[PDB]
RNA sequence: CAUCGGUUUGGAGCGGCAGGAUAAUGGCGGAGGAAUGUGGCACGGCUUCUGCUGUGUGUUAUAGCCUCUGACGAUACUGCCA
RNA sequence: CGAUGAUUUUUGCCCUGCACAUUUUAGAUGGAUACGAAUAAGACUUUUUAGUCGCUGGACCAUAGCAGGCUGGCAACGGUGCGCUUAGCGGAAAGGCUUUGUGCGCUUGCCGGCGGAUAGCAAUGUCAACAUGCGCGGGGAUAAAUCCUUUGCAUACGACUUAG
């Protein structure tokens, strides 16, 4: 028999499995499609969200009942210190989809990105990238020898960079290195930029300005196992209901002799990757700035 | 008739169905087959027809969970393993080991770029079809359905045409050049008595 | 001008010379269908035959009259030596190597490898300074 | 019924010289050349003189056959598109809103812009095909002269500015507003 | 020198068969170069060498040998039914057989 | 099926009454003299008062095409059964012997009446002297003077699984 | 491996004989006829008449065909060979 | 499935030239012998008029020598194998395709001298590429992860983010 009254489904089935990210870090899935006309740039920057605000702010939407009047509104705060450049990635389009060809690094690497390749540091001899800083000898050919098979081959371009997070309060002393890729220019714009940028930082102010939309990638808020009434937000049972009430009274009918995918059911809430978009920003703050 | 080390076959041109059906035959009795250019087969009947047939595939899919149900592959390679696939008794150790047996491709990657493709007569679409029948391009029907390197395949088997062509014109130069010598050792002893042999 | 490229195809008509079984010559003397034509040939039985039994040659008996009997396309044939025009083409010679070839014994084939042995130096030698 | 044989025969003016290789088919005349791919059908072409192309099917049935005088007709319209061009006229047709029509240039390319039709708010745009002119008609009130060497091109256009055009909601015999195809003729007057 | 070969080569294909029960008894054959059953009867009674590799050693060597003939056409293109003193086992489905060239009849 | 033309000769058995009975005789298309007996008495019954058990077979003589090498065109009438009633139709084909027509003919109405053998009486088959006697036009398209046609589009057959050459179709 | 005996599957198998409309054809000869009319002839459109060609005429000419037939000679098909 | 960092001061690890012995094989036994495109079309020559090619690979290359031995001569200055060596191209899975000079062989292009037996009238009558191990020889480099304590951006426990 059919449903006695109709009703929306609970929850989306855009954003399954709700399972953990396998990676703390938000990856981006898709950076902006490039153009060439356009000069060399980052596409994305990496930052610490520090905490909430409120501002005033004066309305300026015609036909609107606020319009030329306070507004207060939430604000969020993303400590942003400049990022170091370190590397370049060449991807080359092949039937099978981008295959990275080739990654040049920088000579000199800081301690608290090289903490990025250890599981235990205090314990290390700490080798990482000796003998790659040492192919930088005296002429440099096996890097330039890259580069240039990035220049004849690569069609996508992704920098290295780290974040210097040892400028924000938090106790952690791995950096966070992330791609980023580059648009803008030719191939070989786009190497030339990452080569003469390698163990430079890098702004904010020279990635997004004000007024600009942006999207932000993170990982939510875990909450660890839930129950399907906060999980997909069902109906809690009547109070009289025998063996508790926090459920989906009806997981299935009999047949499909199975439990369907689309079925809430208790499981891990929260600690999920997102991609919000068209996020405002009102601020480019200057650490420099007293005011 | 002969048993090759591996029949590398240019697909282009080719029916889907009796290609397949020719490849399976070749595979299980232990021949090696490489099909190239998967993009370029063909199937008998319009492009709207064969992209109807190809949703009613999609339609199906396992209810109580969707990761169970059939994996509908969209290359055009993927499409002709499909329909060999369904022609190999897939699931005994012997299936499994004529299906190691075969290879697929779009375009001509390495090592076959450089490799001898044939064809198959029985199963050609210019051979086969009534010259009035409409047909499907495996590629276009592969990118109305979700596959998404069309555009980089042709801009590859462009830059190996071109490739091929100096191929070419350099081995029809040599080919001039080896005929020049030949036609000057004609009308002698070793030439006149081949010819009185057939050769 | 309007230079139109036209196709070079072979017709079904009254005097075209086929081949038969891959041997023998025979030629149209009647059209009885698109599928259907009546053959006639010095060497070959007058019947009714369809034409994918057979392959046309570029060859055309010239002026033989529709419907002509056995003895008219005898001398017609004899007059217009179809015989000699065909073995003359490089089908009818490839043909006849195929035979020869085909006819060869051991002995002679390792002679045929012999003989190519020795031809192959003279064009290595021809080659190398021209 | 497979009819053994079908012809039809172009006839080619004086200054004009079809070129057909493969079924492609170039005519050129003194207003231009017109290029047309006929490579879906199976014709052969026989060139019997200067002034006559012989097109054949070969065994066809009544369909195949149906396919052959429009490839006579097809290769005709090149023909007298290059020697006197094609013009098709439009008549704005309006109760009470004027329907506002320019050529305009936007982005590099041109476009026929017709506004307040039937009191819209919407500007509608079409474009331009490539090879096609568009004016408005001083002689005329109210006319709109699509003309070029393409029939196809210039019927396309014009029939792009009637479809763009149609009435919504309305009861479109009382409603008769819109722009309208009302002779189609040649550049060259005969 | 570069060629030794004495044998026509030859792949086992299937056991004599229905569509769902097999006769190991006799093999089918597919002999190279025969496309049809007039080729095929040159090569009936022709001696049938299946070789292949094992982990002992008998006598100093790896290699076994199971023996057969031809014993008649099959079909419309010139594979052959081969009757071996051992059943060929069914893991050889399309492994290659040697058709030896005796008893000879030229 | 693969046809022969039978002259097939029967009467009634004599009685005293009558000792001389008249002798029919029946053109019959049939694949062997077994058939073409039995198709004269399926004839016979149904335009005579006489059955096999009262009746006696003659003669039985295969009849020969005059000019089996001479191109002619048949006309023959014909009385078929649909799914629906009985019609009466004629046709025409172009041949060598006037059996041969027959055949065309039997592989003619299964293709485009879907009528088997068993439902198709031959009422006549008569050679066309005259081109005018030509109703057709799917044969009259062949007597027209100088005929030529070309065969495009050919396709050869190969011997082998696998070519090392492009295919082609000229012809 | 050879030879034998039993059973059996074949060969591009070969030869002899018989029957039929004592095959029908075809080839040769004779008689008659016509057209999807060859040459010729008479008008034409493009050809320095470059298989030029079209339409009329009529009956073998600078091609042939159809029907009837006379004396031979084969083959197909179906059987038989102890 | 790819890119990249570091890879044990242990007698352990990596690369490499051999030498020997082993395990395995979905099945070596001269050569997977490379345009593209059309097919009512392709390719030659004159002329764009015309003629010619195909009508299958029963092709092409390679193919003679104790599974191919030992020696001699003639003619050519070519062919081929291996080793160094020069330069260029190839990123779709390039890992291959060319190329310079040089040295050592062989050469069946032609003509010679010697050898093979007895495996007995057949018995796969054992001749291959991949891998691993083990002895030598030459070079080369000199780590981490987990448990544990800690954290709380995580968390039922595992797991995760941190720090040591």
């Amino acid at each position: 028999s059919h449903r006695k009254y109709e009703a929306p489904r609970h929850g989306s089935l855009g954003f399954l499995p709700r399972k953990r990210a396998a990676k703390q870090r938000g990856r981006v899935k898709s950076f902006p499609k490039d153009v060439k006309s356009k000069p060399v740039a980052l596409t994305a920057f990496l930052g610490y969200k520090a905490g909430m605000t409120t501002i005033v702010r004066d309305l300026d939407r015609p036909g609107s009942k606020m319009h030329k009047r306070e507004v207060v509104e939430a604000a969020t705060v993303v400590d942003t210190p400049p990022m170091v450049v370190v590397g370049v990635v060449g991807y080359v389009e092949t039937p099978r989809g981008l295959r990275s060809l080739t990654t040049v690094w920088a000579e000199h690497l800081s301690e608290e990105v090289r903490r990025r390749f250890y599981k235990n540091w205090y314990k290390s001899k700490k080798k990482a990238f000796t003998k790659y800083s040492g192919k930088y000898a005296t002429d440099a050919k096996q890097v330039e020898t890259e580069l240039a098979r990035i220049k004849k081959y690569a069609s996508v371009v992704r920098v290295l960079a780290h974040t210097q997070i040892k400028k924000t309060p938090l106790s952690q002393k791995k950096a966070h290195l992330a791609e980023i890729q580059i648009n803008g220019g030719s191939v070989s714009d786009k190497v030339d930029w990452a080569k003469e940028h390698f163990e430079k930082e890098v702004s904010v102010d020279s990635v997004f300005e004000q007024d600009e939309m942006i999207d932000v990638i993170a990982v939510t808020k875990g909450h660890g196992f839930e129950g399907v009434t906060h999980r997909w937000g069902t109906k809690k049972l009547p109070r009289k209901t025998h063996r508790g009430l926090r459920k989906v009274a009806c997981i299935g009918a009999w047949h499909p002799a199975n439990v369907n995918w689309t079925v809430a059911r208790a499981g891990q809430n929260g600690y999920h990757h997102r991609t919000s978009i068209n996020h405002k920003v009102y601020r480019v703050g200057k650490g420099t700035d007293e005011a | 008739s002969s048993f090759e080390k591996v029949v590398v076959i240019d697909g282009k041109g080719h029916l889907l169905g009796r290609l397949a059906s020719i490849v399976s035959k070749q595979i299980l009795n232990g021949q090696k087959v490489v099909v190239v250019r998967c993009e370029e087969l063909n199937i008998s009947g319009e492009f709207f027809r064969n992209k109807l047939k190809y949703h009613d595939y999609l339609r199906k899919a396992t209810r109580y969970n969707k990761k169970k149900g059939p994996f509908h592959f969209r290359a055009p390679s993927r499409i002709l393993y499909k329909a060999i696939r369904g022609m190999i008794p897939h699931k005994t150790a012997r299936g499994k080991a004529a299906l190691e047996r075969l290879k697929v491709f779009e375009g001509v990657p390495p090592p076959y770029d450089k490799k001898k493709r044939v064809v198959v007569p029985q199963a050609l679409r210019v051979l086969r079809l009534k010259p009035g029948r409409k047909y499907t391009t495996v590629g276009k029907l592969s990118s109305a359905v979700g596959w998404k390197y069309e555009s980089v395949v042709e801009k590859l088997e462009e830059k190996r045409k071109v490739q091929s062509a100096e191929y070419y014109a350099k081995k029809k130069a040599l080919t001039k050049k080896l005929n020049a010598a030949k036609a000057s050792t004609a009308e002698s002893e070793a030439a006149q008595k081949l010819a009185a042999f057939g050769y | 001008s309007s230079t139109v490229k036209a196709a070079n195809w072979r017709f079904v008509e009254v005097g075209r010379v086929v081949l038969v079984d891959n041997k023998e010559l025979a030629t149209i003397v009647e059209i009885i269908d698109q599928k259907r034509v009546l053959i006639d040939g010095p060497k070959i039985q007058r019947q009714a035959i369809a034409l994918a039994k057979i392959v046309l040659t570029p060859i055309v008996l010239p002026n033989l009259p529709r419907g002509s009997r056995t003895a008219t396309v005898t001398k017609k044939w004899a007059a217009a030596d179809i015989d000699a025009k065909w073995a003359a083409s490089g089908w009818a010679k490839k043909l006849a190597n195929k035979e020869r070839r085909s006819q060869l014994s051991d002995f002679e084939r390792f002679q045929v490898m012999v003989l190519k042995k020795q031809r192959r130096f003279a064009t290595k030698k021809a080659l190398v300074k021209a | 019924m497979k009819y053994i044989q079908t012809d039809q025969i172009l006839d080619i003016p004086e200054g004009v010289t079809v070129d057909i290789k493969a079924r492609v088919v170039k005519v050129t005349g003194p207003r231009g050349e017109l290029t047309k791919d006929l490579k879906h059908i199976d014709v052969t072409f026989n060139k019997i003189n200067n002034r006559a192309i012989k097109i054949t099917v070969h065994n066809g049935d009544r369909k195949h056959v149906a396919a052959l005088r429009t490839v006579k007709s097809l290769i005709a319209n090149l023909i007298t598109g290059v020697t006197k061009g094609y013009k098709y006229k439009m008549r704005f047709v309006y109760a009470h809103f004027p329907i506002n029509v320019n050529i305009i240039k936007k982005d590099g390319q041109d476009y026929v812009e017709i506004r307040n039709f039937l009191g819209e708010k919407r500007v509608r745009e079409v474009k331009i095909h490539e090879g096609v002119t568009m004016e408005i008609s001083s002689t005329q009130k109210d006319e709109l002269i699509v003309s070029g060497n393409s029939l196809e091109a210039v019927s396309q256009n014009a029939a792009d500015i009637q479809q763009i055009c149609r009435v919504r909601n309305k009861d479109i015999r009382k409603f008769l507003d819109g722009i309208y195809v009302s002779e189609r003729g040649t550049i060259v007057e005969e | 020198a570069e060629s030794h070969r004495l044998y026509v080569k030859g792949k086992h294909i299937s056991y004599q068969r229905s569509k769902s029960v097999t006769n190991p008894n006799v093999s089918l054959i597919q002999i190279e170069g025969v496309a049809s059953p007039k080729d095929a009867k040159f090569y009936l009674g022709k001696r049938i060498a299946y070789v292949y590799r094992a982990p002992k050693e008998i006598r100093g060597s790896k290699i076994r040998v199971i023996w057969g003939k031809v014993t008649r056409t099959h079909g419309n293109n010139g594979l052959v039914r081969a009757n071996f003193k051992k059943n060929l086992p069914p893991k050889t489905f399309g492994a290659s057989v040697r058709i030896m060239l005796y008893p000879s009849n030229i | 099926s693969r046809l022969n033309e039978y002259q097939v000769i029967g009467r009634n058995l004599p009685t005293e009454s009558v000792p001389e009975p008249k002798l029919f005789r029946m053109r019959i298309f049939a694949p062997n003299t077994v058939v073409a007996k039995s198709r004269y008495w399926y004839f016979l019954q149904k335009l005579h008062k006489v059955k096999k058990a009262s009746g006696e077979i003659v003669s039985v003589n295969i009849i020969s095409e005059a000019k089996p090498t001479k191109v002619k065109t048949f006309g023959i009438w014909l009385r078929y059964e649909s799914r629906s009633g009985i019609h009466n139709m004629y046709k025409e084909y172009r041949d060598v012997t006037r059996v041969g027509a027959v055949e065309t003919m039997y592989q003619d109405l299964a293709a485009r009446h879907r009528a088997r053998f068993r439902s198709i009486h031959i009422l006549k088959v008569v050679e066309l002297e005259k081109t005018d006697d030509v109703k057709r036009q799917y044969v009259k398209q062949f007597l027209t003077k100088d005929l030529k046609f070309p065969l495009p589009h050919r396709v050869q057959k190969s011997k082998k699984l696998f070519q090392a050459t492009a295919p082609t179709t000229f012809y």
